[PDB]
């Protein structure tokens, strides 16, 4: 494989401008105004956990803010979606989303105007702040960033329905399933990749759940087995790639997290037996990709892809 | 008897004591072996985050379970 560089000049200036603009930027909703307890629920402006986790790291020096949510997180998106575009060419019954449509549906120019919206996706955050209301606040930031600038600099590229449409992509509103576009589905798929990197072998194999499936269980269901962990081991790569932590898989250390025997039997049916040694963070190439878009986007496009990807 | 605790990429260390223990009392454990303070410390079990007040007994630990350990670095 080796994936070369798939984002044309249009899409990289768009990646600059949210970088320069939001991704670069401190996260403002911190420090003790924003902590919060249970217990507390008003005592602050916060009424959820996590504004204060993770707001910046230091190397050789240098603040890299936002870490979880930064320039490389959503680069690495990107990537996933390219990838997952030509796995659904693959399938011969392709998921059908809420709209009667499939990734297969999407052009390669939709694909383009798809990956600009990626750009935008966590673009709005304040925090690392999890908790409902943070989250539906700050999507609808990065949806409002998103509509900002298509409506001022890509009204030659997409038009007044497909701002809205993008919009509403990056906004997750309350009421909109995880597929209820083709376009919504592949960012949120692209999304829900990226959290393998920060995920016990529970969420990512088991389904932190009885009702959802897990992350790779939902890329097996999707693409099947084989491209489903050719996926998930590209997202890995792409993971050391940027310098961060890759966790370990062990299939045989299932049964021991407390999941009842029924869940644990019926992934290793899903998934089959994973041996695979995780990898501690590089701070180097942490730095490489989080601090402009060309160090980023040179990182990337070097990995390797499965052969599957490159085939007509 | 012996647990494993493990962050996400498998750095593994093994525990002594017993299901009298509290959560709380197994991160000050963990605190003494590699110097953690415990409100850095995330202890998962089943995919969900554990309390400080409750026992192993309570979340079913038992022989050879593995805990996952995450280090809240907060933003520093
Ligand atoms: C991969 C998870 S994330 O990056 O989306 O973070 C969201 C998640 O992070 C917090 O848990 C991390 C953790 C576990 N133990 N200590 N910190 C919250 O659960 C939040 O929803």
């Amino acid at each position: 494989g080796a994936m070369g560089s798939i984002l044309d000049p249009e899409v990289l200036k768009v990646a600059e401008y949210v970088y320069q603009e939001r991704l670069s930027k401190p996260y403002t909703e911190v420090g003790p105004e924003w902590e919060y307890n249970h217990k507390t629920p008003y005592a602050t402006r916060a009424t959820g956990t996590g504004h204060n986790l993770q707001r910046f790291i230091t190397i050789d020096d240098q603040r890299l803010h936002r870490p979880i949510h930064g320039l490389a997180h959503t680069m690495r998106t990107l990537f996933y979606s390219q990838l997952m575009y030509e796995a659904a060419k693959r399938q011969p019954h392709p998921h059908r989303c809420a709209d009667g449509r499939t990734i297969a549906d999407l052009s390669v120019q939709d694909l383009k105007k798809l990956n600009i919206a990626q750009l935008f996706f966590v673009a709005g955050r304040e925090s690392e702040a999890s908790y409902g209301d943070a989250y539906h606040r700050y999507h609808l930031y990065g949806a409002k960033q998103f509509e900002a600038y298509a409506r001022k600099h890509l009204t030659h590229l997409f038009s007044e329905k497909e701002i809205v449409l993008y919009s509403r992509c990056i906004e997750d509103r309350i009421g909109d399933r995880f597929d209820e576009t083709a376009e919504g589905y592949l960012i949120h798929l692209s999304h829900m990749i990226d959290l393998m990197r920060c995920k016990s072998p529970v969420e990512v194999f088991i389904g932190h759940s009885r009702g959802v499936s897990g992350i790779v269980p939902t890329l097996i269901q999707l693409f099947g087995r084989e491209d489903g962990l050719d996926i998930m081991h590209y997202a890995r790569s792409l993971f050391a790639a940027t310098g961060e932590a890759v966790p370990y898989i062990s299939s045989s250390e299932w049964p021991h997290l407390g999941i009842e025997s029924d869940r644990v039997e019926r992934a290793l049916k899903i998934v089959g037996s994973l041996e695979v040694e995780g990898q501690e963070a590089d701070a180097k190439k942490t730095a490489q990709a989080g601090f402009s878009v060309d160090g980023c986007y040179g990182a990337l496009v070097k990995i390797d892809t499965p052969d599957w990807y490159h085939q007509v | 008897m012996q647990i494993f605790v493990k962050t996400l990429t498998g750095k593994t260390i093994t525990l002594e004591v017993e299901p009298s223990d509290t959560i709380e009392n197994v991160k000050a454990k963990i605190q003494d072996k590699e110097g953690i303070p415990p409100d850095q410390q995330a202890l998962i079990f089943a995919g969900k985050q554990l309390e400080d007040g409750r026992t192993l007994s309570d979340y079913n630990i038992q022989k050879e379970s593995t805990l996952h350990l995450v280090l809240r670095l907060r933003g520093g």
